[PDB]
């Protein structure tokens, strides 16, 4: 169903008395998980829903952006620094940050100008996101449409609802996976694809527990 | 000492007449009037936070006892390949695995993945039952169910129930504080809690935390 | 519509439209002209209201009150701290013989056997015991803050944030209610700047490892040469 009282929930069969009264099956991804009660106020709930969805979309883009260059890296492209948690240090290289390895594509040399342009454009677009602008004077803060649907996938309300659920769930998956990227880059020091390759090489010995005694103080 | 109502003991003592919020009526155990951050203004969030407090408290009491006990038993004679608590998990990677009390014949655990798998299975089952009930309860209280969890029957009187609630939550807050201390001072010191106490008792004035104060300075 | 000298900002005591930019509906907001729908609970009645509650944490008015008090107290402590993390280093580069003027190392001065001379002068405070220092401090600050939260020898029936009797407004700068209202904004804005800059002190310590004025100096030496991106690869996972 994914909506209403008979919806899928976070603990499955053991979830009848584990859902609060305020988590009516109205909003996408409502599996009934508010054990901490942080969304008891409807306004805080709305703000947290916006944070969830924006984090979700950004995390989907980032998951794809951390997976793609590494795949393309072994698939035959050079990628001076393919691993994602050092892809930013390419600016300090000899030839700068060449996009696909092509010295002719971007050839970025200064990180401060890159950052300046980024703050410029990102502030403009996020302020347009909060209060509108050239792409939406008065739309929904989360699902504006009408210029962010050039394909028109969600003109039916039922398709709209199911795609909302699909969106938020792929996004929660990506947020979990991006948290994993972070922790296991810090722990392992290698890329995600190389971590998968190493896990597939010897699943029983080079899992995370091989890196468990890494952060022990030991005087 | 009352522990309830308006004339209850409070977390700033005499200093506490006008700091307590209007919503912290002396109804619930451990209500000393400490919500300076206002995080429990909504009664529902307050209920959820009370559940989190009590569960953290119980888990922290068990964990405090579980970090103190093996070390005591360690110097009191018993073999403990790794007695210190923040390396008690790395026994699985030793030659003979994790022997419980040092006895090679007790448990002799060798694989951490299987240990973890059983743990997730039964912990999920138990915590789901805790949330919505099961073989040991259908519609009981989420925090103080009783029945199967009072085989001794200590809390059938409401007044004894209340005072034991306060005792529970206070021993638990003490244990949570002490477990936070275990964490920070294991990270800082790198030794066990009992050895930290022994070192503090050997030279209290120059074996305290301030001896490890310049430990985390960046220094370029 | 006005004359030249009123445009130029003359004639103090003409202030009732100057509170309009810091209180009320059409005030300055956190994204300026790109922040349309301010939270309804941020009505513009409190100082520093720029409409910033993206996370909706202050939706309850009572927790909003508690958060306001947290903000102002953090702001005052951070202002004192931002001034105190730069005063010793400035005074040391001007020539006062402070033995460790860097702030994140200033606490380790008490373990040198010459003690913690205040301005590097042994005739001054000359503290040797960090434990006695901490005990004195705990007693005094406990009394002080318990007096703050309910009342004490310096006024009991006063406001929790701006008591303003003869002990905490002894210069009478805030007897004019409009001056008070704009000084509240000045307080909270300088304090938010100080909190941000103290977060910056913390991060510049953990990252750079030098003093904040040393960081300013090495940035002013060659800014594009030396920046925070200079230390971007420092936390490389190995
Ligand atoms: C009945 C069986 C059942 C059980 C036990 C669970 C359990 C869970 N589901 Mg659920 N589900 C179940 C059925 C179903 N789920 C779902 C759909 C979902 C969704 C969409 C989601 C969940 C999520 C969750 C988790 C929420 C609680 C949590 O965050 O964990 C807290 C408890 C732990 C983290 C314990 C960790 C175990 C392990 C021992 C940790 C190891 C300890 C470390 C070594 C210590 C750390 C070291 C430090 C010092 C660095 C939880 C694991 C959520 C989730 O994935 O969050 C993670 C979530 O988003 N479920 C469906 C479809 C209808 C089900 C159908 O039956
Ligand atoms: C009138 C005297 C009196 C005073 C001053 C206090 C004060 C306190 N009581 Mg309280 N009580 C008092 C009487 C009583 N209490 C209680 C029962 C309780 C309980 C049950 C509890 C308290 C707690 C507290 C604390 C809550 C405030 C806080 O969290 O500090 C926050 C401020 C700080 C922590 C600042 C640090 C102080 C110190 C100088 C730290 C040193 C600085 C470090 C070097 C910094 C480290 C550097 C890092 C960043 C690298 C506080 C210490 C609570 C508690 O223990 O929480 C901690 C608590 O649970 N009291 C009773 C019985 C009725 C009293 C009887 O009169
Ligand atoms: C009795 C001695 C007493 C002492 C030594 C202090 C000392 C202090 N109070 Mg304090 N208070 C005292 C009683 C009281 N205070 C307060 C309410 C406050 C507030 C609301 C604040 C202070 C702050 C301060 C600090 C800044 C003083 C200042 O503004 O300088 C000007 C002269 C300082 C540590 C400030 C602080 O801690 O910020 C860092 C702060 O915001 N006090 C009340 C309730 C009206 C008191 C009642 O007796
Ligand atoms: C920052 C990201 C983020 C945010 C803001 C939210 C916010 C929300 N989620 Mg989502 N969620 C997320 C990530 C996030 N989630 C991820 C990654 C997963 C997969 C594990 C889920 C899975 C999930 C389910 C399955 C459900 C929700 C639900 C909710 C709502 C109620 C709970 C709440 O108030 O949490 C507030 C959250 C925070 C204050 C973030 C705190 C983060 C701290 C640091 C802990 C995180 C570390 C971890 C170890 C709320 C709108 C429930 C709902 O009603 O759906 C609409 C629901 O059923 N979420
Ligand atoms: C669905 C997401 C996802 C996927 C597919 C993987 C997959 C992998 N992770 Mg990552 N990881 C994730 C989420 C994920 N992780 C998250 C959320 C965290 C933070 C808790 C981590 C933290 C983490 C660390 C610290 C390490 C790995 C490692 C690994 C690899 C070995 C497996 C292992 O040790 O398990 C560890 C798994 C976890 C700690 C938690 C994930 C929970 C799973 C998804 C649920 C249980 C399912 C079972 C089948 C493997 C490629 C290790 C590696 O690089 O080996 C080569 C390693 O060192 N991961
Ligand atoms: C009641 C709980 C409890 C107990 C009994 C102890 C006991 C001890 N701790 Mg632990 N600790 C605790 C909580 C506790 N700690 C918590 C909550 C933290 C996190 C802030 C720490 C963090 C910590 C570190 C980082 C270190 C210790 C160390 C020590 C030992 C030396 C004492 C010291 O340096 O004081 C430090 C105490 C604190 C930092 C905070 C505890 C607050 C106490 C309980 C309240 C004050 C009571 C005190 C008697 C009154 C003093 C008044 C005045 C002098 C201030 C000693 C065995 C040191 C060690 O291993 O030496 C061998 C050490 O390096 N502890
Ligand atoms: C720039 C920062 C700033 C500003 C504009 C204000 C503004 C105000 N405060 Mg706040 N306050 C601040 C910082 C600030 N305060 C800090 C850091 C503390 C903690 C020490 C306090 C503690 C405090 C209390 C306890 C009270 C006020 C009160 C007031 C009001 C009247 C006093 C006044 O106009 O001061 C104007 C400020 C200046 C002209 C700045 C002077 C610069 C100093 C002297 C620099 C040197 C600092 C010194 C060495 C550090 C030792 C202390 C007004 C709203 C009172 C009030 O509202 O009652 C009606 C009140 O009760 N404030
Ligand atoms: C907080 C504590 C505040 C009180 C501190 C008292 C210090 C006691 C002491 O031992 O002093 C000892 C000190 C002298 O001590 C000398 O200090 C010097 C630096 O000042 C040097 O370090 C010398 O080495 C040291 O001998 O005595 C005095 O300074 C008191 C004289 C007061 C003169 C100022 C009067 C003006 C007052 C009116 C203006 C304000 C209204
Ligand atoms: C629900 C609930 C319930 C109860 O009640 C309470 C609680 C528990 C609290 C809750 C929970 C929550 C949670 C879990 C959360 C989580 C979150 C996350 C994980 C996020 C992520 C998130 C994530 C994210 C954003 C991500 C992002 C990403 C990105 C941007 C990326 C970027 C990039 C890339 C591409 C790579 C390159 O080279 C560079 C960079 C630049 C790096
Ligand atoms: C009240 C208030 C008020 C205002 O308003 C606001 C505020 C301030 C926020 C608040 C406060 C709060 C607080 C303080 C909190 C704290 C917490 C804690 C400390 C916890 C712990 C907690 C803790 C805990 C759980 C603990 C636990 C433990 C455990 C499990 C253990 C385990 C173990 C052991 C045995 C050992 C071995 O070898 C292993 C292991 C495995 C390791
Ligand atoms: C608004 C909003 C909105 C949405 O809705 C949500 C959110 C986002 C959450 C929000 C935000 C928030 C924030 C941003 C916060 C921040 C904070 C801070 C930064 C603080 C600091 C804070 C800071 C502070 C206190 C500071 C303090 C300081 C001090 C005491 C100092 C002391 C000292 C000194 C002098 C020096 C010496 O030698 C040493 C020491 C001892 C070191």
């Amino acid at each position: 169903e994914f909506y209403g009282p008979n919806r899928a929930k976070w603990l499955g069969p053991y979830s009848e008395n584990a859902t609060p009264a305020y988590l009516t099956g109205e909003f996408p991804g409502d599996y009934g998980w508010d054990t901490a009660g942080l969304s008891a106020d409807p306004e805080t709930f709305k703000r947290y829903r916006e944070l969830e969805l924006i984090h979700a979309r950004w995390a989907m883009l980032g998951a794809l952006g951390c997976i793609t260059p590494e795949l393309l890296a072994k698939s035959g492209t050079q990628f001076g620094e393919a691993v994602w948690f050092k892809a930013g240090a390419q600016i300090f290289s000899e030839g700068g940050l060449d996009y696909l390895g092509n010295p002719s594509l971007v050839h970025a040399q200064n990180i401060v100008a890159t950052l300046a342009v980024q703050v410029i454009l990102m502030g403009l677009v996020e302020g347009y996101r909060v209060n509108g602008g050239p792409a939406g004077e008065g739309l929904d803060p989360l699902y504006p449409g009408e210029s962010f649907d050039p394909l028109g996938l969600a003109d039916d309300p039922d398709t709209f609802a199911e795609l909302k659920v699909k969106e938020i769930k792929n996004g929660r998956l990506a947020m979990f996976s991006m948290f994993g990227f972070f922790v296991q880059a810090i722990v392992t020091g290698k890329g995600p694809i190389q971590n998968l390759d190493d896990h597939l090489s010897n699943p029983t010995v080079n899992n995370a527990f091989a890196f468990a005694t890494k952060f022990t103080p030991s005087a | 000492i009352e522990w309830y109502g308006p004339d209850r003991p409070k977390f700033l003592g005499p200093f506490s007449e006008g700091d307590t919020p209007a919503y912290l009526t002396g109804e619930f155990p451990g209500d000393y009037g400490w919500d300076t951050a206002g995080l429990s203004a909504d009664p529902e969030t307050f209920k959820r936070y009370r559940e989190l407090e009590l569960i953290h408290a119980r888990w922290a009491m068990l964990g405090a006892l579980g970090c103190i006990t093996p070390e005591l038993l360690a110097k009191n004679g018993i073999p403990f390949g790794e007695a210190v608590w923040f390396k008690a998990g790395a026994q699985i990677f030793a030659e003979g695995g994790l022997n419980y009390l040092g006895n090679e014949n007790l448990i002799h655990a060798q694989s951490i993945i299987a240990t973890l798998a059983f743990q997730v299975v039964v912990m999920g089952l138990a915590e789901a039952y805790r949330a919505n009930g099961g073989p040991l309860g259908e519609g009981l209280d989420p925090l103080h169910p009783g029945g199967a969890f009072d085989p001794l029957g200590l809390a059938d009187d409401p007044d004894t129930f209340a005072e034991l609630k306060v005792k529970e939550i206070k021993n638990g807050r003490l244990a949570m504080f002490s477990m936070f201390g275990f964490f920070v001072q294991a990270i800082v010191t790198g030794k066990g809690p009992i050895q930290n106490l022994d070192d503090h008792l050997a030279n209290p004035t120059a074996v305290n935390a301030f001896a490890y104060a310049t430990k985390f300075t960046p220094s370029a | 519509k006005k004359t030249i000298r009123e445009k130029a900002g003359w004639w103090s005591n003409g202030g009732n439209e100057k509170l309009s930019a810091f209180y009320g509906p059409d005030r300055g907001l956190w994204l300026g002209p790109l922040s349309g729908t301010t939270p309804a609970y941020l009505t513009g009645e409190f100082p520093g209201d720029y409409g910033w509650d993206s996370a909706g944490l202050s939706a309850d008015p009572e927790t909003f009150k508690r958060y306001r008090e947290l903000e102002l107290i953090h702001a005052r402590w951070a202002m004192l701290g931002a001034l105190g993390c730069i005063t010793p280093e400035l005074l040391a580069k001007n020539g006062t013989p402070i033995v460790e003027p860097v702030w994140f190392k200033a606490g380790a001065q008490i373990f040198a056997e010459g003690g913690l001379d205040y301005l590097g002068n042994p005739g001054l405070v000359h503290a040797q015991s960090i434990l006695a220092t901490l005990a004195v401090q705990v007693i005094l600050m406990g009394a002080i803050e318990g007096y703050r939260v309910n009342g004490g020898p310096a006024g009991e029936g006063l406001d929790k944030l701006h008591p303003g009797g003869q002990f905490f407004d002894p210069l009478g700068l805030a007897e004019d209610p409009d001056a008070f209202a704009e000084l509240k904004v000045k307080e909270i804005k300088n304090g938010r700047l100080a909190m941000f800059s103290m977060f910056g002190f913390f991060v510049q310590a953990i990252v750079t490892g030098k003093g904040p004025l040393a960081n300013l100096d090495e940035h002013l030496a060659s800014p594009f040469t030396s920046n925070a991106f200079t230390y971007a690869q420092k936390f490389t996972p190995q």
